[PDB]
């Protein structure tokens, strides 16, 4: 069967740039929809952007374009690249599959100047 | 089972496919039409050895499992078989996911060659919706 | 961008009563509305597809209905387990967007 995996740092400064790789396992990447969701301090969900199997993608607008969703056949995952983040990025973030079967357990990033 | 255009028109608008991804309805019905002349059980064998399954003749090479097809994908994880019910179900289901990806409704060659660029609500005009 | 309202923000209930969840979009979506369960330290789980299709795994006493810009997700029967958030989310409209969520409490 098929399961995700979030990885990545947990902690990490303004306006650097935030990488998450999520692992898949059980099936091939390119057998499926990707996407990435985070969940702010509130309860608040916000869905990121998905990466279709040809490679198109789809951003939130609401990201401003700081988004960026890639993925690596040969080590079978996919990747969440947010640059410029702020204490607003702060949040857990989830990958999961565009039927949304499949969820990773999430991870939490702490966006701090400390 | 062969859908009247009205009754898959107002079927369709029933499953979400009105203005779904910026596709109106029209497109839809044009769509089947073209695609397998509102035919539920309509299959259609390819060269590449993948078939096209249903009301909106879906690939088992990319969309659907049918058990016989070499580079198969399954993107709609689902039988092919589940796409030849008179129910337009999964059919509708699988179709959304398509659309969704960068090429939208560009994956239906009849519909590409048929109906976009055409006047498309046509086809659900003069329709008890 | 549509809009997902979620009534009420919060629920209590006795475990064995019924319940039903409100979700409604600033916008007609179709049947295009998802809902999701979430609990704390868990990733969201799909209960209910495209306004009330079910989904294979999900207890039985989950069911969904509405259409356009109005819809519902009742619980027949609540459980200890079915204590939790609740996200309705709409496929619609790119982008997908979440509704603010129902809290279900035991009463």
């Amino acid at each position: 069967d098929v399961q995700l995996q979030e990885s990545g740092p947990s902690l990490v400064k303004p306006s650097q740039t935030l990488s998450l790789t999520c692992s898949v396992t059980g099936d091939s990447i390119t057998s499926d929809y990707w996407s990435w969701i985070r969940k702010f301090p509130g309860n608040r969900l916000e869905y990121m952007g998905y990466v279709s199997y040809s490679g198109s993608t789809a951003y939130n607008p609401s990201l401003k374009s700081r988004i960026s969703i890639t993925r690596d056949t040969s080590k079978n995952q996919y990747y969440l690249d947010l640059n410029s983040v702020t204490t607003e990025d702060t949040a857990t973030y989830y990958c999961a599959n565009w039927d949304g079967d499949y969820w990773g357990q999430g991870t939490l990033v702490t966006v701090s100047a400390a | 089972k062969v859908f009247g255009r009205c009754e898959l028109a107002a079927a369709m608008k029933r499953h979400g496919l009105d203005n779904y991804r910026g596709y109106s309805l029209g497109n839809w019905v044009c769509a089947a039409k073209f695609e397998s002349n509102f035919n539920t059980q309509a299959t259609n064998r390819n060269t590449d050895g993948s078939t096209d399954y249903g009301i909106l003749q879906i690939n088992s090479r990319w969309w659907c499992n049918d058990g016989r097809t070499p580079g198969s994908r399954n993107l709609c994880n689902i039988p092919c078989s589940a796409l030849l019910s008179s129910d337009i179900t999964a059919s509708v289901n699988c179709a959304k996911k398509i659309v969704s990806d960068g090429n939208g409704m560009n994956a239906w060659v009849a519909w590409r060659n048929r109906c976009k660029g055409t006047d498309v609500q046509a086809w659900i005009r003069g329709c008890r919706l | 961008d549509i809009v997902l309202t979620q009534s009420p923000a919060t629920l209590s209930v006795t475990p064995g009563n019924s319940v039903s969840l409100s979700c409604r979009a600033s916008q007609s979506i179709g049947n295009n509305l998802h809902w999701y369960q979430q609990k704390s330290h868990e990733s969201p789980r799909l209960l209910i597809k495209y306004a009330s299709q079910s989904i294979s795994g999900i207890p039985s006493r989950f069911s969904g209905s509405g259409s356009g810009t109005d819809f519902t997700l009742s619980i027949n029967s609540v459980e200890t387990e079915d204590f939790g958030m609740y996200f309705c989310q709409q496929s619609n409209s790119w982008p997908y967007t979440f509704g603010g969520g129902t809290k279900l409490e035991i009463k």
